[PDB]
């Protein structure tokens, strides 16, 4: 009952878990924040870009001057940005049976394990969640690709060179772990391998355990996972909003009666309030196009872009500004907005209530019927003949290192008169400007976060209450920037358990109670025999019928229990045709004697003790004397 | 050393999950060992196998693993690992970190007899665990370790075991028994028809593989191979689409079968069936079966024809690329009645390129034995040609090759298809229309075997012939019409030898040979085709010795360094060109060998020999020149390091003289050792160049965009366009990393565009097809100029051009706000 930690980022996991003889990986994340440390990739090569000064060591013995160059003070590696795998190394993935998609955000990993290691299994994800997936898949990997960069970047990994680096890059975890981006192929094998699940559907896994999601409501598609058995169950949580928003909301019911309630995917900022959040978002947006001119969002095409465009949308109607248009510039963008647009019973009750009425369920329909929203594949074409200075863009990958973003980011990134809104967590807001400084364009951070922060956290755990609860150290010790205060935590009492990266946790709950059964012929051929009351008994006798790791029992010992009252004993020997028979006493038993058969028996405490002659008809007629004066067990 | 010392650390440090996992992952993370004493290592293993914490052992374990792989280690690691395993069976994990250490030792390099496949094979099959511990794995390592050429009874009875896990790893067992040989036998037929319903995914999908080796093995069990392909057909309608898609190949696997059930499978089911159910997957295996069994079956075709001509409409382009391939590779004696109508009508798309060339491939080898379906094939084509005035080389040939395969059909057309009046005279066709010039290329094409046709036409088709014979001699064939009834290999090795004998000459004769034979060269170069590159391989090197022998002779060395002038130097950049010359040799040319390779180095030797010289009389510094003299002896010494031979073949020579004064060389003031320099260049021999066999000289063609173009390329400022170029590359070895695209804005800043690998095609062995998209922004113009595109070619830290320049328009606009 072993759980493996092979991610150390607390939103982006991956946990193997040994039940019984499952090896079940939780989840793919694949961690991108090691791409801040990079270079971006523009499509057109700036001159600011290519003409920046190459930082020197003070030694100068390597010949890290064409490694990294720096930039206002911050020095970035240039070369195709890398990315944070996880430990394929620590046990043999090729003996990972079934992995288990929670969302599309923890599916990005998918790839390099599928098709590096040897995984001859199946991965479960549901439909959405594989649609959304293949569609982010596509867009990383086309703005990865369209401007090629070669790895010519290798000796800053060497343990010298990295601990000689100055900050943020002495901040990376195992830079030798890190491969560059994948390919055609593997995205259309890793996609072959995946198998369509509904929301709870009751998934057996090896004829031995039971696997099924939940409703997370974290986005569209998103999954909670529980792997049981009859008699236990581990449940893994990661991404769920118990806020209002559009998918299917939360499940409570499933979670509760279980042992494990692993709290992977909490918010990445407690301090937050989305409403009000939102409200700001409009604010600022309205400000700088009232003043006139762009707004810039960095974004995923999925997402919470969505729930954006809606009061976006709205807003328009509050605040007269018809006139200012509405790009979204993604290559996947319009079978983002169809698959945003068909996948709607997996959405709210009263949302399911609004697709009873022939109706579109997302609101961006109305926004393209108005001729408010207008998506292009790519800048390459209708874009040109098409753009209206000022806008609203929303671009590709909020990173800030490849995609349409790098090309809006310089050429508009000269004026204090634009803006640019961030509003996705789990990238760092300074550490995205920090190629781009010195700079004059306006930033505000404007996160917009889904994910149930840690006062709801408590009240889901003395909710459903776990046995055990397992969490990263993150969850448990105080946040690093507000490390002042103990409020915003965990709070729990049972000893809640921590993992870092890559460590072994053995989940101290043993199995002890498995499952059996039993074919009607035995079941009727057992009689019961009552000996103490409330508490029954039978004698049970069959063999076993091993198949597909459900085990039967079919038709093809039971000891003896209770002391032999003496008195009794002689008298219904007496009364049954023996005679003569004479009894004597000793400090603690009796001594019994039968001249027939030459019999003696004593008799003590949870002591018997027959001794006859050469006899078959009277020994066995004692053997059945003296067992049916007992009880049998 | 860094594994003792490693081993110290853990010891030292002996944390339970921390130390042993954090120190294990490092040291499998940062590098490996390479060499002998990871087997001593292997010992240091050992010294922490006596351990608590299981998946301590496990990782480490799996780190000598690791180490087994690299063959570092051979029987010691063997002798230890089998030691280990009955001595430290403990548990699944343990368990599980012995077996990978003898499957990697098994696999490792020997895989020979005398306990290094046989005892660990008795040693893992003796160890057989009581629930999954061992079992399927253990049953893979008894696949790959196979005893004799005789042990398949331990196999036989795990087919009917607990776990389909285990099954499966027996399954792949037996796989792997099978692609070694080893005579399989018979019962195993037996085990396999009894395991097609196993109730459970994952092995049917390789029951159907294990039915189809047993039943291409032999087929005799009453009337063997129907029986078996019943079952596979059985199987082809599951309702899992990945037992499908096995099934389906790997009865595309086998190649014999009874004539009568396999017309059986589509009438009273399989075929009927395995098309319309799933994407690509069990769509193409079904039909690459049938292309199979059509080639194998020379009856059977028709129905496989029109069980082909349905799926047109299944809205995916590999389906109908890989349709008209499996159309293609069937079409022998074959013809179409009535079928035809869709697969003409099927080009009719929007633009489908691969699937339009593939259409023509597949029209000029189809068979037809109709008129009316010639009629409509050519009013299609034409209708094709009318709506994409781009293909008209790729419908010449294939309307080339339908005359060719049947003249007889069209004969009855030429009096319909061209105006043939008969009283009224037929004026002259346009000649420059491109499609009047197909239907005479099949006309022309279908005129060679028939005799009945010079008389159909008339005294401007005549003179059409003419033209189109003269023109495109390679789409029509020369007719009977009574209208129209080594020299330079021996000329280049005289010239090559009078260079080289002839070099006792003054400078000025010297001079004026090696002009005369340069421009001689360039002119046979341009002549021919085929001594081309050996042409100008020569011109090269005789370019290089012409600027070096020019350059030697200067006004420069006839006055004293102090009375230099700066502006009238020749001799200067001299150096920089013949260097740019000794890179052109080392990556242009194709063929070449050592010993091309160390000539042209010594070349590279004489350029810097002259560019440290002319800095020598440049500066006044001490430490530069110094420096300077410092490098260039280094660089004397990395040649005659890496070319230690090759010396006794290549006499009187800079570099070897060179090297007879070397330790003076070492000790002397660097302004003697410039002057010596200066002597030594000055009776530095020629050297005689072998020309390789097979030479080709590189270069791109960039067919589009042209430039002759005087539309501009319109877009707005700030934003970009994307302009599509395709070019030929012929004879480039590795262009994926070699090759790129450069282009030169004109206001002069440059960018250097690395392809894509997919994006390189290869039409061929010897000529690849470069596409890809450019792309381009800038700040606005004020009318459309002219931006330079052109490939060039890199190599290792340099980039030199190979192909020809060629120009677009750009208009970038602000917006209209």
């Amino acid at each position: 009952m072993k759980l493996y930690c092979l991610s150390g980022h607390p939103t982006l996991p991956c946990n193997v878990l040994k039940f019984k003889s499952t090896t079940i990986m939780l989840d793919c994340g694949l961690d991108m924040t090691s791409t801040l440390n990079f270079l971006p990739l523009p499509l057109v090569q700036s001159p600011r870009l290519s003409n920046l000064p190459g930082w020197s060591l003070k030694d100068g013995n390597a010949f890290l001057d064409k490694e990294l160059k720096e930039c206002s003070g911050h020095v970035f590696v240039d070369s195709v940005p890398e990315f944070c795998l996880p430990e394929t190394e620590l046990i043999d993935l090729s003996t990972v049976d079934v992995i288990l998609i929670s969302n599309y955000h923890c599916m990005m990993a998918l790839p390099y394990i599928t098709e590096h290691t040897g995984f001859t299994g199946t991965v479960y994800a549901t439909e959405p969640t594989v649609q959304i997936g293949r569609l982010l898949m596509e867009e990383l990997v086309n703005f990865i690709e369209r401007v090629p960069k070669a790895q010519s970047a290798s000796l800053w990994k060497n343990k010298d060179i990295q601990r000689l680096l100055p900050s943020p890059l002495k901040d990376a975890v195992e830079v030798s772990t890190w491969r560059r981006c994948y390919t055609m192929q593997e995205v259309n094998s890793a996609l072959s391998k995946i198998q369509l699940v509904g929301y709870s559907q009751k998934i057996e896994l090896f004829g031995a355990v039971q696997v099924t999601p939940l409703s997370s409501g974290y986005a569209l598609g998103s999954s909670n996972w529980i792997i049981q058995s009859h008699y236990e169950k581990v449940s893994y949580v990661s991404g769920s909003s118990l806020l209002t928003t559009h998918p299917q909301p939360m499940d409570q019911a499933s979670l509760k009666n279980s042992d494990v309630l692993v709290l992977t995917g909490l918010t990445q900022i407690p301090t937050a309030n989305p409403d009000g959040m939102v409200g700001e978002f409009c604010s600022n947006l309205a400000l700088t196009v009232r003043n006139g001119g762009n707004v810039l969002v960095p974004c995923y095409p999925s997402g919470v872009i969505y729930d954006l465009l809606e009061c976006l949308y709205q807003y328009i109607d509050s605040a007269g500004l018809s006139s200012v248009p509405l790009y979204f510039i993604s290559p996947v963008a319009n079978s983002s907005l169809e698959f945003s647009q068909i996948f709607a019973e997996w959405l709210c009750h009263n949302k399911q209530s609004k697709v009873y009425l022939p109706e579109p369920p997302f609101p961006h329909a109305e926004l393209i019927q108005t001729n408010k929203l207008k998506h292009y594949p790519s800048i390459h074409g209708d874009f040109s003949n098409d753009f209206r200075q000022p806008c609203v863009v929303f671009t590709g990958h909020p990173s800030l290192r490849f995609g349409d973003v790098v090309h809006f980011m310089e050429l508009w990134g000269k004026s204090s008169l634009n803006t640019v809104i961030f509003t996705e967590p789990d990238f760092s807001y300074l550490e995205a400007l920090a190629p781009y400084q010195p700079l004059a364009m306006k930033c505000i951070y404007c996160p917009i976060d889904t994910r149930l922060n840690f006062i709801q956290v408590s009240k889901l755990l003395k909710e459903v209450q776990p046995l055990h609860v397992v969490c990263p150290e993150q969850y448990t010790q105080p946040p690093p920037a507000q490390s002042h205060r103990m409020d915003l935590m965990i709070d729990c009492q049972p000893p809640a358990m921590s993992y870092r990266r890559a460590e072994v946790l053995a989940l101290p709950f043993k199995r002890r109670y498995e499952k059996i059964e039993i074919m009607p012929e035995l079941a009727d051929s057992l009689v019961p025999m009552e000996i103490k009351p409330g508490i029954s008994l039978a004698t049970v006798s069959a063999v076993l019928h091993t198949k597909d790791n459900k085990h039967l029992l079919q038709p093809p010992k039971p000891l003896l229990s209770g002391s032999i009252p003496v008195e009794q004993f002689v008298q219904t020997l007496e009364k049954h045709g023996f005679s003569d028979i004479k009894v004597e006493d000793t400090a603690k038993g009796h001594i019994v004697l039968l001249q027939e058969a030459e019999t003696l028996i004593q008799i003590e405490e949870d002591s018997t003790h027959i001794i006859c002659d050469n006899d078959e008809m009277l020994r066995v007629r004692l053997r059945d004397l003296v067992l049916k004066f007992l009880q049998k067990f | 050393p860094s594994k003792s010392a490693a081993l110290h650390i853990d010891l030292c440090k002996a944390t339970s999950p921390a130390d042993a996992l954090q120190y294990l992952l490092q040291f499998a993370r940062k590098p490996v060992e390479a060499e002998s004493v990871e087997g001593v290592v292997r010992i240091l293993l050992e010294h922490y196998y006596k351990e608590n914490d299981p998946s301590v052992r496990l990782k480490i374990a799996s780190l000598l693993g690791l180490l087994s792989k690299t063959a570092g280690f051979s029987p010691d690691c063997i002798m230890d690992d089998a030691i280990n395993i009955l001595q430290n069976e403990k548990s699944h994990q343990v368990l599980a970190q012995l077996l990978d250490t003898l499957l990697a030792i098994g696999t490792k390099l020997p895989e020979n007899q005398a306990i290094q496949m046989r005892l660990v094979d008795v040693a893992c099959k003796h160890l057989t665990d009581t629930s999954h511990g061992v079992r399927n794995k253990c049953l893979q390592l008894l696949g790959n370790l196979g005893s004799l050429e005789k042990v398949q009874k331990i196999i036989g009875d795990y087919f009917s075991d607990q776990d389909p896990r285990v099954r499966t790893a027996a399954i792949k067992a037996m796989l792997q028994l099978h692609e070694r040989g080893l005579k399989l036998h018979q019962t195993i037929y037996n085990q396999a028809c009894k395991l097609l319903s196993d109730d459970y995914e994952q092995v049917r999908s390789a029951a159907v593989q294990l039915i189809w080796v047993v039943s291409q093995l032999y087929p005799e069990s009453i009337r063997l191979v129907d029986d078996a392909f019943g079952k596979i057909c059985h199987m082809v309608s599951d309702g899992s689409w990945v037992v499908r898609v096995q099934a389906a190949k790997l009865l595309g696997s086998m190649e014999q079968v009874s004539s009568h059930f396999l017309e059986q499978t589509l009438d009273k089911g399989a075929f009927v069936h395995g098309l319309e159910d799933e994407m690509y997957e069990v769509r193409i295996a079904a039909v690459e079966a049938l292309c199979m069994l059509a080639q194998s079956s020379p009856s059977f075709a028709e129905k496989c024809l029109d069980f082909l001509v349905d799926m047109f409409n299944d809205e995916i382009e590999e389906v109908r690329l890989q349709s008209i391939h499996t159309m293609r590779k069937i079409s022998n004696n074959i013809t179409l009645r009535e079928d035809q109508l869709d697969t003409v009508l099927a080009v009719l798309e929007d633009s489908s390129r691969d699937i339009r060339e593939a259409l023509h491939e597949l029209l000029c080898c189809t068979n037809v034995s109709t008129k009316e379906g010639i009629h409509l094939a050519l009013v299609e084509l034409l209708k094709n040609l009318t709506k994409y005035p781009t293909d008209r080389d790729s419908i010449w040939k294939c309307l080339k090759f339908l005359g060719s395969r049947h003249p007889t059909l069209v004969l009855p057309l030429v009096p319909e298809l061209l105006s043939t009046h008969p009283f009224f005279d037929t004026a002259e066709p346009d000649m420059d229309d491109p499609a009047y010039i197909a239907v005479l290329v099949l006309i022309f094409n279908a005129a060679k075997t028939c005799p009945t046709m010079p008389a159909l036409f008339s005294d401007h088709t005549f003179r059409h012939y003419a033209y189109l014979r003269d023109s495109l001699s390679h789409l029509v064939p020369a007719l009977r019409l009574p209208g129209r009834k080594d020299p330079s290999q021996q000329f280049l090795q005289q010239s090559l030898e009078r260079v080289y004998s002839l070099q006792h000459l003054d400078p000025q004769g010297a001079q004026e040979l090696l002009e005369f034979t340069i421009r001689d060269l360039q002119r046979l170069g341009e002549l021919q085709s085929e001594l081309a590159g050996v042409a100008d391989f020569s011109a090269t090197y005789l370019r290089c010795q012409l600027l070096l022998i020019k350059a030697l002779q200067e006004k420069l060395w006839n006055v004293a360094a102090p009375l230099y002038l700066k502006q009238s130097d020749l001799a200067s950049a001299a150096a920089k060109q013949i260097m740019e010359e000794t890179y052109k040799m080392e990556f242009m040319y194709s063929g070449v060998e050592n010993k091309q390779v160390v000539i042209i180095h010594h070349m590279r030797l004489q350029a810097k020999a002259l560019q440290l010289i002319v800095t020598a009389r440049t500066t006044r510094g001490l430490d530069p020149l110094f420096g300077m003299c410092e490098k260039f002896l280094q660089e004397v010494d990395f040649f005659q390091r890496y070319f230690i031979a090759d010396l006794p073949h290549l006499q009187d020579s800079f570099v070897d003289k060179l090297l007879d004064l070397m330790p003076r060389l070492m000790t002397s003031k660097p302004a003697e050792v410039v002057k010596i320099l200066q002597t030594m260049l000055r009776q530095s021999a020629f050297l005689h160049l072998p020309l390789p066999e097979q030479i080709h000289k590189a270069s791109a063609t960039i067919i589009e965009p042209a430039g002759e173009s005087d539309n501009p390329l319109r877009f707005t400022s700030g934003l970009v366009v994307a302009l599509d170029v395709d070019a030929t590359l012929e004879h480039v070895q590795d262009p994926q990393n070699t090759v790129k695209v450069q282009v030169l804005y004109p206001d002069g800043q440059a960018q250097m565009i690395h392809p894509k690998p997919a994006d390189f095609r290869n039409p061929g062995p010897g000529r690849h097809r470069l596409i890809t998209q450019v792309y381009l922004s800038h700040t606005a113009w004020t009318e459309a100029c002219q931006v330079e595109v052109r490939l060039l070619l890199a190599y290792n830290e340099g980039t030199i051009p190979f192909s020809k320049p060629v120009k677009v328009y750009i208009m970038p606009k602000p917006a209209r706000r």
